RNA sequence: GUACUUCUCUCGUACUGAAAGGGAGAUGCAAUGCAUCUGUGGUGUGCACACGUCAAAUCCGUUUGAUUUGCCCAACACC
RNA sequence: UCGAACCACCUAGUAGCUGGUUCACAUCGAAGUUUCCCUCAGGAUAGCUGGUGCUAGUAGAAGUAUUGUGCGGUAAAGCAUGAUUAGAGGUUGGUGUUAAUAUCGACCUAUUCUCACUUUAAAUGUGCAAACAAACCUGCCUUAGCCUGCAAGGCCGGAAAGAAAUUAGAGGCACCAAGUGGGCCUUCUUCGGUAAGCGGAGCAGGCGAUGCGGAAUGAACCGCUUAGGGAUAUGUGGCGUCAAAACUUAUGGGCUCAUUCGAUACGUGAAAAGGGUGUUGGUGGAUAACA
RNA sequence: GCGGCUAUCUGUUACACGACAACGCAGGUGUCCUAAGGCGAGCUCAGUGGGAACAAUCUCACGUAGAACACAAGCGUAAAAGCUUGCUUGAUUAACGAUUUCCAGUACGAAUCGAGACUGCGAAAGCAAGGCCAGCGAUCCUUUGCGAUGAACAAAUCAUACCAGAGGUGUCAGAAUAAUUACCACAGGGAUAACUGGCUUGUGGCGGCCAAGCGAUA
RNA sequence: UCGAGUACGACCAUACUUGAGUGAAAACACCAUAUCCCGUCCGAUUUGUGAAGUUAAGCACUCAAGGCUCAGUUAGUACUGAGGUCAGUGAUGACUCGGGAACCCUGAGUGCCGUACUC
């Protein structure tokens, strides 16, 4: 006995959540490879560009000190 | 409440359990004198000073009583200020009774919009 | 229950419309989308190949993937107590730029330069004027009404 | 169905497998010699109901370069010959 | 009077479960601090005492040293080592050789980790020790301590949803790696999916 | 019952493979070498920073930088 | 004691089945639905719900509107795919006729009649977006794209504010665990049935799980939803007695006589045409004479 | 209870997002194709309106699909997706990566977007990982393909293992199955019949006005 | 030399298709030919190759009808969301608070623009 009713106040009840925003597991895998194989190298350089910023900071900020 | 087009609407779909109209000089006191409470804290504190209304308020033009009246008489600058600082305003049901509930103030009952006679409502109500 | 397939109850959704029918535009095929942006996901038949299913037929969405000739789209879903960010993967001729932020696209495009000519610009030109107010009506036409039959 | 006897390869004989040797010593009937032995019951369940009476053909492609024998399975089809395409 | 605001009643523990006769001190030391004071950190240094056991992760001395490197390399150089304060308790490192001479607050140490502190050339203290230095708590640097990686929390999940990387309940390690858990079982847990 | 106990075992600090088996520090130069401490970004308590703000007076509510603890999301490395 | 005796034992056999299950108050509080099951008197799984929470949370808020912006093909409509067809008469068959004639079908026409198939054709809907990186003024790096720079991605600092309403009754996850998985009624519409207090649905509301107030009476209707009291005032319903209230209103406008008058909805429907030479109302059209 | 359908497909049901039930209606499926796959080119179908030794076909008109597309139906397509021809195996391996539908957001099945080869057809851009969307199958076992172990060592067989498929569970998320009981027993069930209480007002049987006329009514 | 001329197009009938009119330069167009690649059973189609020629078709320009597009009605009509201890009849009917058509008919007009060249 199918029925439906009472189905749409149960889904109100604890509320039908909004969508997670798009920063969350917003994970550009199994998409397209050329393009995450290019947003992952430059992820690369931008990680060392990431340590090395920190590392004149904190030598500039000794000697500067 | 304004009567913008988004709220106005907010107002048509709910006519039969609504009953308004356009609020008086004389009842828009009467309801912030009588009956006005406001939020202070998260509690329902009666407007028992001018004192009590610029704590809540504090911006910079709602000091008196009377000044809650004009931000709320006209639209104001202040409306959603001041209405929103105030806790929806409990009432009596009027005196010498209702004539329906179920049907159109202009089909002999009283909901929906009564233009200017709903001063003659929430005299016996406040 | 006894058909439930992948396009069923789908007669007059994936029809064409009429008096145009046949291949899809040059425009859907010059079309340009990125990794964000918004698109309408108007299935149109007369492709055939990369139709989604019903359901996400006036939904709208994010692009979260771009593929040579399929663009991936992300659309809310409400399933029962929540909704999921489904991702479709549908071709190009299944999608229209939508135009959903046009609305402010446009509005801060000339607001802002408005509001700098209103706060620094080079002078403000003065735009669209008031509204609802009262006035001295003056009559050009009197009437009655009482029935016409 | 047909198909045909060669097919080219870049990357060929057919023999339309047909395997079934089923062993003794295998380790599944080598318990159930174990298992179905003696007393008890037929201890094992047969599939008595009917079937599916189309059959799935494995299609081996064995290289005519020596090893590496592939294989191809195709569709349920009743009646499969190699005729190749006369 | 229609709510519907039925549900919005969050469960905020009031008080402490806790039995143990010095950290209802230490509580009460931190409602008069917590209520009586401007202090941020009394604020939150008291619902972290009122917090309950498993909620209160240790802190390792590695964890406590890393941090307070990160902060004593932004500083002014000679002005002061703020005190590590952690609401759990310290334990020590057996992979960090070499610890500085860092202060300490912890409800709690282990011996191998007051040693650690005390030879290295820090103090431990404690909160009836820390209510007199700095009690608002200037220069005090509050920790928690990673309760991620918990065996208890990596349980949480299905384990046979696609992407659900938890772990099943199951003694036998050797038990539950075949159909389901194999791509050539007829189906294998899908290991990623979008969420 | 209480008190003591080396010895061992047990769980786990390391996971993985069907198995033979194998087995996770980071940064710079390199494509292994040498100093050898959050691994990255993001969201991010508390405090210190200066930033003004009706502010009784000036301590705090505002906030912006610093580090960001826990947490989470993303994608590095490594087994 | 017999379609398998009797005693003891296994044995406290098993039972998705029936019956029962012992104190108080407080805080909250449902479900009869999803999928799977030799499944449909049961389970498992989600949902509903409680407890414990964790967490920076006027936000990643909304059963709401506005604004833009998409979507759709039901109502109404209209008859090309079809009709359905006879009414006006005139290429193709048979035929009753004296190369002259019809005759009905097919056709030929202007149509016609009223239907499912037609059309971006509603209302109601629903998808999205809407202010501190969504626009700028800039500058990185690998350059993936394309032949320095555009555009692109991961970034970024300099700078940016609003001259989409409301509530802004705090967002976010997480864990553990029940109960439920026989619903029923109802509004709106509507599939099947002669029909139903019928079966099957969609929507929302209820009842279940819930009193109170009154429709005499009733799980559901109308009000109202509920801690213990007092007062003031209403709701629905009423004011001749029962029965509180017009102590039978100074009531006002007409109507009504009914040999079963009539009189509170939904109870189920109360009465269907039909007429008159009947009592009251209205419009067409004479005479200035009715009997 | 026989009878018939549980796994599936289109329309309809179905109410202009989606969802939506009935031994609910209408139909289909458990296949068939080495081409009915792929591609390129050429062409334009059903019908009609007239024309030629023979007498169809060549003629040219007008022809929005009234045809065809392996089939059910519905969408869809006209310098094609149909027709004819050509050359072909992309109907293959796919590192399978992600997704959709069913959904519990689990399979499965079928699809969609990809990547890597290797390719075919094209001058090329592009097109193709079947014929769109129904046509299908877990654990174990058997079986083949594919190239570590058998634990005192070594060798060859033998077995097993990993891997990918096949043999199949139509009750189609997958027990290995005939009756009869009126001699029947038990647990229960008004979840469910005979019964009984109702309800259903059409059947079966009664009645009214109006009668072509019967005989306008005896 | 100026509007348009070809060829590329974007919207996709206001652009369609009809009976004509119209074509002044060019430019398309039919046109000549099997002397080659070519594939035509065919010099039809196309595909070698050019100018005796021709506006006969084609094509763009003009009017001027179905159809199409815009509106005036149609019409606040049908229909519809909501509300009645509304009225009867279990037929929808009006009301109130709103949304609000279509077919038709009387109209309006019957494409527009965008890159290069060429004049
Ligand atoms: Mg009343
Ligand atoms: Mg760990
Ligand atoms: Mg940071
Ligand atoms: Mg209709
Ligand atoms: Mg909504
Ligand atoms: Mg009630
Ligand atoms: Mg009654
Ligand atoms: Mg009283
Ligand atoms: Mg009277
Ligand atoms: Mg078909
Ligand atoms: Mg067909
Ligand atoms: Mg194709
Ligand atoms: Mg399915
Ligand atoms: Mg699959
Ligand atoms: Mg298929
Ligand atoms: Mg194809």
């Amino acid at each position: 006995n199918h029925t439906n009713h009472n189905q749409s106040s149960k889904n109100h009840r604890n509320g039908i959540k909004g969508p997670m925003p798009l920063h969350l597991h917003n994970s550009k895998r199994g998409s397209w490879l050329p393009a995450l194989v290019n947003a992952r190298r430059v992820r690369k350089h931008n990680q060392k560009a990431a340590l090395k910023k920190r590392r004149e900071r904190i030598a500039a900020f000794a000697a500067k000190n | 409440v304004k009567m913008n087009k988004p709220m106005e609407n907010m107002l048509r779909a709910v006519e039969p359990y609504i009953a308004y109209g356009y609020p008086s000089l004389a009842t828009v006191r009467a309801m912030v004198y009588k009956r006005g409470y406001l939020k202070i804290n998260g509690q329902r504190v009666k407007i028992t000073d001018n004192q009590m209304i610029k704590d809540k308020y504090n911006n910079a033009d709602i000091v008196c009583a009377e000044d809650m009246v004009n931000q709320i008489y006209t639209c104001g600058k202040h409306f959603r200020t001041v209405t929103h600082g105030m806790w929806p305003f409990k009432l009596a049901p009027p005196a010498g009774g209702m004539r329906q509930k179920r049907r159109h103030f202009v089909e002999g009952g009283d909901y929906g919009n009564r233009d200017t006679l709903i001063n003659r409502f929430l005299a016996r109500m406040i | 229950v006894h058909s439930y397939g992948y396009k069923s109850g789908t007669r007059h959704l994936f029809a064409k419309k009429f008096r145009k029918h046949g291949a899809p535009s040059v425009s859907t095929i010059l079309t340009n989308i990125k990794v964000g942006d918004y698109v309408d996901v108007v299935a149109d038949s007369a492709v055939r190949e990369g139709m989604p299913h019903k359901y996400y037929h006036g939904r709208t969405g994010i692009v979260w993937n771009v593929t040579p000739r399929g663009v991936g789209v992300i659309i809310n879903k409400p399933v029962r107590t929540r909704t999921l960010r489904k991702r479709i993967c549908v071709r190009f001729e299944h999608v229209r730029k939508s135009r959903c932020q046009e609305a402010f696209k446009a509005k801060e495009h000339q607001f802002q330069a408005y509001l700098a000519a209103k706060k620094a610009g080079k002078a403000l030109p003065p735009l669209k004027k008031s509204s609802r107010m009262g006035g001295i009506v003056r009559p050009k036409n009197v009437e009655v009404l009482a029935r016409r039959v | 169905v047909n198909y045909p006897k060669k097919k080219v390869m870049h990357c060929f004989k057919v023999v339309q497998y047909k395997a079934g040797k089923a062993r003794l010593f295998a380790r599944g009937k080598r318990r159930y010699d174990r298992k179905q032995s003696g007393y008890g019951g037929q201890t094992k369940p047969v599939f008595h109901k009917k079937a599916k009476t189309t059959k799935k053909i494995v299609l081996k492609l064995q290289c005519s370069g020596c090893k590496s024998i592939r294989q191809v399975v195709l569709k349920r089809t009743k009646h499969f010959e190699l005729n190749d395409k006369k | 009077d229609l709510t519907g605001i039925s549900k919005k009643s969050r469960v905020i523990r009031h008080h402490t479960y806790s039995t143990n006769p010095y950290i209802k001190l230490l509580i009460k030391l931190y409602k008069f601090l917590a209520k009586r004071t401007s202090s941020g950190f009394n604020k939150v240094v008291y619902q972290r005492l009122i917090k309950s056991r498993s909620n209160r992760a240790p802190i390792s001395l590695s964890r406590i040293a890393v941090v307070m490197k990160r902060k004593a390399v932004f500083t002014a150089k000679s002005k002061a080592a703020p005190i590590a304060v952690v609401v759990g308790d310290v334990l020590d490192d057996v992979r960090m050789a070499r610890i500085p001479a860092m202060r300490v607050c912890a409800l709690r140490f282990s011996k191998s980790a007051r040693q650690s502190i005390v030879a290295a050339g820090g103090e431990c203290l404690t909160f009836d020790q820390l209510a007199m230095i700095a009690p608002t708590g200037k220069n005090t640097y509050l920790l928690r301590g990673r309760k991620s990686g918990r065996e208890s929390v990596r349980h949480f999940g299905a384990s046979g949803v696609p992407g659900s990387h938890s772990k099943p309940y199951a003694t036998n390690r050797g038990k539950e790696t075949k159909r389901g858990r194999r791509t050539g079982r007829s189906y294998k847990r899908k290991a990623f999916r979008h969420v």
